Parts: C-alpha cells; structure tokens; sequence
C-alpha cells in the first residue's frame, strides 16, 4: 500500500512528531478504557434500592409488611464523528517549490502533505482538549457560535448534577472568599466509599498565581496552596492531591477524584485524528485531504465534580 | 412525559450512598405496606390509568370490558401497576383497602380524600384518608401518600 | 500491528487505520508509564 | 422429582393420552419452527429496491443519471402468555371418593388430577386450534366479547393485506356466483416466482355439500369440487390441491399455499399447554392447578391468503 | 436500516433484479414506463416494438357485454386465426400468452357441458388445425391485462436479436467521496425484435 | 418521521415493480448528479422535503435551518439523520428535482415555498412535474424541478 | 430429554418442562412421518 | 471466457464485461437446455 500511496507512507513518517495531548494528564492510566465505535452510542444499565417505609414491628400475628423498592437507571453515552479539509501540494509539484530552505509557496500559503498534516492535526488535537476539558466545541475567543452537539455529550466543566460554587464579582481578588466556597463546595462532595483515591484540581493562571500568596496577619510557612492541599487531603483520607495549570480554563476552579468507579472516559478508539483515503485532485498543483476524528464518552457519578466559577463582571 | 419509567434517558451514574428520601419517585410501583392476602386483578387498560382510580368501561359487545381512569359512584379499584407491553393494568378492588402514592390533584395529613372524574384523589363520600401533604414531581404531578378503606358516606 | 514497528507492512488503508489507531493507544501506555507526577 | 411431586408423575404418565392438535394438518412439516420466547416479540428485517424515473439515455456528455431507491421493513410478531385454573381432589384425599365404577364425585364435579388436566389439556388446545385458524380469542358460539389481543397478532381469517372476496346475501345458495367470486380472488392472488407450490382449501360442511353437487344443464361428468380443484392448479403449476373441511369456519372459505417462503408459523416451544408447580392446598379436600399456554406467531406474506366470506343475512 | 443503506452486492442484485423485471416488461408491452397506468412514458426511437404493440399485425376487440363471455372471445380468436396469414411456414410451434383471469376462464370445461373437454382443449385443437398438428404452448404472465397473445415460434417469420449486452452491466465509474456512501452505474441495452407482417393475433377483452 | 417506526404485521411482496416510489421515506431526487453540492445544517423541527431557510440563534449557538420559505428561502432538505439531528441541504443556486412537500395542482403549474416549507401554486420557485399524491390525510407529496429564484 | 423415553428422569421440573416441551416436538415429528394426504 | 469458470482471472474490466456477457448466453443456453414445457 505505501509503494502505491505516497500520502500513507508520509503520514506514518510524520505520525511520530505529533505531540501527545495534555488531557491524559488530566486522568489516570486506569481511568481511560478506548471502545471500537465511531458514531453511535453505548448504554449501561444500573440498579439501585430504596426503602418504601418504616419497618414493620414482628409482634403477636400481621400480614402487611413494609416493602422495599428497586429501580433501573439507563445511562447512555453518545459519540460524534467530525472532519476537516486542508489544501496543500502535489508530490509531483514538490519539486517546482523545494526552495533552499524553506519548501512550498509563502506568497500562497501552500505547504507539503505532510506539514500541513502535522499542523492541522496539532490543531484539531488542541480542539479535541479544548472539547474534552470544557464540554463546547468552539473556535472564538468569547465563546459563542458553538457547534450544536448531541446530548449525553459533556465535558468534565459543564457535567450536570455536579456541586457547582460561585465567587461574586466583589469577591473577585478575596482568596478568603473563593477559599471559603471551595470549602463549601468540598464539604458538599459526596464521595461515598470511594474516598480514599487521589484528587485532582485543575486552577487558571490568575488562580495559580493568587494561590502562592500567603495564607491570611500573613501567615509563616504557610500557603493558600497548602491550606488548599491539607483541605482536599481532610477529605481523600490524605491521599495524593495534584493540581495542574490549564490556560483553556479561565477563572475556573476543578476538583474531582482520580477513581474509574467514579469518573471514567471511554472514548472511541478513533477519537484522535485520521486521515481520509479521498483525496482531491485537479490539474493544477493544489491537492485537498481530510481528516476525521470522534467526540464524546466522558462518564461521571452524580455529586462528584466540584467547580468553582469566579464572576468577573 | 407520564410512564412509570420515563423513556428519557439519564446522562450520569447515580450516586448509591444516601438512603433517605429514595422512595417519591413515579417508578415506585405497588404499595409502601403489602400483605400476602391482597387481591389483585389485571385488566386491558384503556388510555394510561397508572396510579390512578379505574372504573369499568364496557364497549358493544365485540371486545371484552377494560378499565379506563375515573372515580365517583363508578369507581370499580385503584391501579396499582401497568405493564406497557401488554397494555396491561394492575388493579385492587375497592373491596380491598390499599396503602400507597396515588396521583393527587393539582392536602395535610389527616385530610379526607375523593376520586373524580379524572381518576385523581381531591379534597372533600369519603374513599381515602391522606397520609402526607402534596409531593410535586413535575409541573402537573402530585403524588400523596393515601389509605384507600372503600365506600363510606 | 503498529506504526512504530517497522515489519508492519500495511495491506489495505483499513489495516493502516488500525495500526494508526494502535500506535496511539501504545503511545498513552508509554506516557502514563513514563510520567512520576 | 417424581419420588416427591406426584401431580408431575400424573402429567407424565397422562400427557400421551392427550390427541394431538388438528393444525397441523393445516401446514406443511417445514412451515412450522419453534422459537424458544415465553413472551415479547422477535423482529426480521426485509430490504427492497424500487425504481425513481424513466432511464436515462447515454448520449454525448451527461452526469444526471435516474436513480434506484432502497427501502427496510421491519416485520415483529408478538408472543403472549396465558392461564387456566382448574380444581381437582388432593392425592391422599382419592381412596375416600374411589368407587367401583369411577373415581370422583359426580354429586360435586370433582375429578383426579390426571383426568382433570387430561380434560383440562384438550379444550386449552381445542382453544388453541381455533386462534391458530380464525385469529381471534372468544368462548361465545356467537364470536363476541373477544380478548383484546396485542397487535401484530393474526391468524389466516383475519390476517390483513390479503386478497378478500364476499359473496351476497342473495346468492348465498348460488354456487356459481361463489365460484366466480373465487375466481376473482384467485386471479387477484400473487405467488411469484414460488407458484410451484402445494395449495391448501379450508371449507365449511355446508360449503363441501354445496361443492359435491354436480357442476352446472347440469353436467353429469365433473363435480363442483373437481372444478375448483382445476382452477387451482391452473395457478399452482398443476401441483396438489388439499382440501379440508373445518367446523370452526363458518361460510369462509380459505386458500393459501403450503410454502414456507410466503408463509411460516413460528410458535413458541411453550405454546401448547404446561402445567405450573404452584398448587393451592388447603385444609380441604379440594386443591387448584394452573396451566399455561403461548399465543401468536404467524407470518405472512402480502396478497398471498384468499379469503371468501359467504353473507348469510 | 435508519437510513436505508446497503452493502454493495445487496444493492447490485436488487438493482439487477428491477432491471430485468423492467426488461421483460418492455419484451412484452413495447412501452418503458415506471407507472401502473402506462402513462409518462420514456420516448423511444421508432423501430423499435414489442410482442404487444408490433404494428400490422391482427388485432381482436371483444365487446364489454362479452367480457366474461367465453363462447364470444373464442369466436374472436377463431377470427383472429382465420385471418392469420401464416402461409408455408405452418408448420411451426405455437406460443399463446394469456392474463390470469382469462386463464382461470379457460380451465372451465367445453360448453350442457362437454365431458373430458375444456376451452383450453378447443382452443389447442383449432391452433393445431393451423399449424399442421405441432405443439401448442401456453403460458400465463402478469404483465398482461385483458390480453391473449398469439404468434408462431418460427425464427423466419419473428426473430429476436438483441445486443449482447442487453442485461444489466456493471460500470467502472464509481462515485467517491470522504463520507461511506458511494454511488455505482448499471447499464443496459434495448431494441432488437423483428416480425414479419399479419402474424401476431392480439385479442384484446373491453373491461367495462 | 421519514422512516415508518411502527413496525409492520406482513412481509411485502417484492413482485412488482411500478408505482413503488411515491413513499415518504425515499429521500434525494430521481436525477442526481455527481456534481451536486450538498450541505448538512443544525435541524429545528423537522425540515424533511421541505423548503428551509436560515435561522440565527442569540449567538451562543450556531445557526440552523427550519422549515419555511418566501424571501427568506435558502435551499430544500432532502434528507435527514435523526440520530446527530442533522438536514441534508441542496442551495437554491443548485438545481433540484424530487418529490416535495405540496400544500393540501396539475403538470405544468408554477409552484412557491410558502411560510411553512410548503409548495403551494401560484417570484416562482419550481413547476409542478406531476400532480399531488397522498400519502396521509394531510400529507401530499409532488414531483417538482426547482431552477432558482425569478420572478 | 423427552417423556417418552422411560430411562429418563428429570431432576427438577425445569427440566420436566423442557422434557414436555421435546415430547410435544417430536409427536409433531411422528404425526408428520406417518402423515399420508 | 466466462465467469463459470473459476480458472479464469480477468486482466481488466473489458474482459470482466466480456466475461459477463459469455456468461449470459451460457446461462441462457443451459435454461433452454434444461427447459421441459408442457405439451397439454
């Protein structure tokens, strides 16, 4: 196939110079679980018990007992398969562009397959992270325009049913406040048996910067930053705590465990971008290629995500 | 939009730790307090009579009798259950008193309660006694916890 | 079947997505073991 | 099992004495398959082609081409379980009620478990031979106060999308306007490619005195019956024409043919009466048992069934 | 299934399976048209006729009141025979094509009633006066409607010539593109039946 | 719902081979090109074999297509995926020959988008290729040739 | 696995419905073997 | 020549097509081989 196809053999040459994403520190190595699916969905189903009444008192002769209830909960997780098109040069035109240095058109914009292979899928692989970490797809700095997605499709940001916190605008440079709905919000978080695992927090710039201050008369040794640690430690059974820097996120503040029974992300195995046998060709030197790639599968337990939202208006 | 279990589907796991308050909910089929003793008859339900009164519908003569929601001097038992496959309503005499959520209509402990035409228990014939205020599940859905004792003036 | 073994010779472009496919899934495995955290 | 359960030990050494069900005659030995469901529904998928337009001519230069279009059906068909209970005598309670001649109570109607469900057995069958030959579920001789079935649940008689002819009120004595409205309708059939086939006639008492008189001034040479009999195979290839006479029908004739391909009943494997493990046992000499029985199955294909109903008003 | 979508063997038989189903249509009728009324039909070169349509040729009209007549439209195709102009290729086979319903009519016994003689028997006899005792076939088709066809099976007096590439063939052009639906062509041939003139009977029963 | 979700009780019988198109469920035209440009949208209701137009949002999102017609028509949907909700769309400048939604008209007859994504007889938009066939008591499909927008 | 056969003895009356069940099938079988229209 | 034969390994689609019309006509000659009409 590669002594046929120059594009392939190209693509598998370039393949290694594509940079891993930054989500996958994001979770642990046994949270993610790769499905074979590229548009579609995947459902599971889960049982769980209630109590109806008070119990019954076993005295003398009764018939009429209290009961105990069952339900069934059906999750489904939907996936959406994308594409994009770039232009780029001909392998046989190659040749009337290969400068000294530099090689494809800079007046025109026009590049070899496999630099502009490289590029857009270094692009669409920030869009994948950007997906994966905020929950819209969308290219504009204000955050409008966003691409209408299917449901059951959510971020780790915008996940549903979660303990969500708010620091007023007032409060916007108060790290006593936002520490204090921080608290509000941990105390808030419902981790049942699964406790004891590590934690992550994922904090802006602005965040990070204000955490290093110290900790308020202003304290000896002794940090927002660490006050923040031993507080998350109070409540994983003083398990590790991580916290990472994202600039996606801005005056946002995540906290979730780093347990699979809890969070887990089952994306398609074709989630990362692939290349499209079309190819469209013309007399001119001008080619055109795609590349597809799959969203959706992050899966979450209800009252286990905190975020924290700073209001800057 | 008023199935016992909604077609919806849930984006998310529940959380499985608390155990109170688990119980409100309209998939809770039956009754809180049951005996081995109770009659229960199944019956070819016409429309959606789930957790509520029925009365005895009859049509020309071709089909057998059905159940249809109602009340008043022609209420015939309560439907307890409803299996959406066979269109099929479980049902409890009113000769056999019954403990359970009942659609109220859009309420203190204590209070006495009627079926109308609707099949919906309301506020005053007395045919139930209300054991807990108004519970809202939707917009138009109020369920309440009643001890069904027959007909009584 | 992988892009990084290079006795991998892809018959078809649906056997050279599949070994694209695993040569990232390898690619994770080798950054989770290679991170300390 | 049978050192502890007597009542199973009576249905086994019972259950050869019950006769077999006379539908069977009604359908070739590969037109029936057992399928293994209680109750539900088992679903098949059909694919079909059509045409869009007038073809299109290939001359010079042309890239609107006609089109073919493609179209799925998804064809269910429905099982539903049903239920007897009957009284009969306790086992150690039958010395007390065994008499010279018989053993039960005639004063009181009670009889042995074994002649109980022996009896029991046949009229569930007798029940379900006449839903397997008229689609609907009824005890009244007049047909009213029917069981309200599910859908997808038909038998020959009322099967729909299926050729269907009346004969008048005032020709119901006239065998040649009933010919020729069976003549209508079996020029209206449709078999195919599958014509080659064995044909099967289900007629009434009346309708087979009717057919054996002589053909019509009379002729003295061939009967109605034979008549028909040539008419059919005129259709079927020349192949054989069975006919059967039916008490359950009342003026209705029906024609089909003995393929599989057109039409095929998949019962389920527990459609014919089974006894149940839950006995009611009281202080009493008199106890309950329950049998249980499975409903629906056929399959048929469009424009296949004839089905000639003679008014009698 | 949601979006009606098919493998491409699937997609070719059935297509192939239309195809030929329009073909014998065509055969038949000497029309090309999609509807069941004959209308909107495509417009073919001249010269080019079916079994059904071929001009100059003998043609039969029983009235409505004989529809269902069948001593009237034997005594049609007695005339039709009679006015056949088979000459000294007599002795030939003969092919009859016959609509269900006609067929169903011609089953019944000869008309009191002629023992061990049917109208179908008549019939066989009176085509066999004329085509020196040879074979006579019948046979039945649902194209046909109120129709009955009949014409030697002589390759001198009708022969059929078609192109060999009549039946459906595939073509190399297959539409691509970067989604998984793709476009394939079919292609055929018709035209090619030739007739000598006043050797076809066309009998045709007025419905109403 | 352009494919029927009730399921059906028979097999069809696959014998004959005319009059078996007017379905609702066949989607595209009867003449395709292979130089066609088509286009998927966001879908607001159901624009199925109907006329759409463009609709803006408040911006949050992107824009969609719902079913309607007048000055403000943009092109026709042939086609839809229900599971990503997605309307296939041909642009009024390309050309378009199918079986289109009639409002509840003989061949010949100059045809407009009405405010619902109704062909309706009357600036004309198609001519009418056949007359209106029903389908269901309110639904009437018409094979009609769309060329653009004059007047 | 079927009634008709003496050696047979079912455990339970799962396997005493199953038995009934093939019983039932094959006397379909036979009925069909010796079946002449 | 034809598709029957499985030996046969086509070089290009105009040998497919040639291919598919002997096949044809040997599937048309078989019919007519195999055919019994009926005399009655």
């Amino acid at each position: 196939l590669f002594d046929e196809n120059y594009y392939a053999k190209a693509v598998a040459n370039i393949i290694g110079e594509v940079k891993d994403p930054i989500m996958y520190k994001w979770f642990s190595p046994d949270q993610i679980e790769d499905v074979d699916l590229q548009m579609g969905y995947q459902k599971t189903v889960k049982w769980d018990a209630f109590l109806n009444a008070n119990p019954t008192t076993i005295a003398n002769e009764v018939n009429t007992i209290s009961t105990i209830g069952f339900s069934s909960e059906v999750v489904r997780l939907n996936y959406l398969k994308l594409q994009y098109k770039f232009r780029h040069l001909k392998q046989t035109s190659e040749k009337f562009y290969t400068s000294d240095s530099y090689i494809g058109d800079i007046n025109n914009n026009l590049l070899p397959f496999a630099q502009a292979y490289k590029l857009a899928s270094s692009e669409i692989i920030k869009l994948i992270n950007h997906f994966v970490l905020t929950g819209t797809v969308s290219i504009q700095k204000d955050g409008k325009n966003q691409k209408r997605l299917l449901p059951n499709m959510y971020g780790l940001l915008n996940m549903p049913e979660q303990i969500k916190e708010e620091v007023a605008s007032g409060d916007k440079d108060k790290m006593d406040k936002i520490f204090e709905k921080i608290e509000a919000g941990l105390s808030k978080l419902e981790l049942g048996d699964e406790f004891s695992t590590p934690m992550m927090v994922i904090v802006d710039p602005a965040t990070s910067l204000k955490l290093v201050k110290p900790y308020a008369a202003a304290s000896s040794c002794e940090k927002w930053e660490d006050v923040l640690i031993q507080t998350i430690k109070a409540i994983n059974n003083r398990e590790d705590v991580y916290i990472e820097t994202s600039n996606l996120l801005k005056h946002k503040i995540l906290i979730y465990p780093l347990n699979s029974e809890l969070i887990k992300f089952k994306p398609s195995k074709y989630m990362l971008p692939t290349p499209n046998e079309q190819v469209d060709k013309d007399s001119t030197d001008v080619a055109h290629s795609y590349i597809d790639f799959v969203l959706g599968g992050l899966l979450a337990t209800r009252k286990t995500i905190l975020q924290v939202n700073i209001k800057q208006s | 939009a008023l199935m016992k279990n909604p077609q919806q589907d849930s984006g998310l796991l529940s959380n499985s730790i608390d155990f109170r308050d688990q119980n409100l909910i309209f998939s809770n089929s039956g009754g809180v307090c049951t005996s081995s003793k109770d009659k229960i008859e199944n019956y070819p339900a016409k429309g959606y009579p789930y957790k509520r009164g029925v009365k005895l519908s009859f049509g020309d003569g071709t089909t057998e009798l059905e159940v249809e929601a109602g009340g008043g001097d022609d209420l015939y038992g309560v439907c307890s259950d409803i299996d959406e496959f066979s269109g099929m309503a479980t049902v409890i005499p009113i000769t056999n008193n019954f403990t359970g959520y009942l659609t109220l209509k859009k309420v203190n402990p204590g209070d006495k309660l009627n079926f109308n035409q609707h099949g919906e228990l309301e506020k005053v014939s007395v045919n139930a006694i209300a054991l807990s205020k108004a519970h809202k599940l939707t917009e138009d859905l109020f369920i309440v916890l009643a001890s069904v004792f027959g007909n009584r003036a | 079947a992988s892009l990084l073994d290079s006795n991998f010779v892809p018959i078809n472009f649906t056997e050279f997505v599949q070994a694209i496919s695993n040569t990232y899934k390898q690619r994770r495995i080798q950054f989770y073991e290679n991170l300390k955290r």
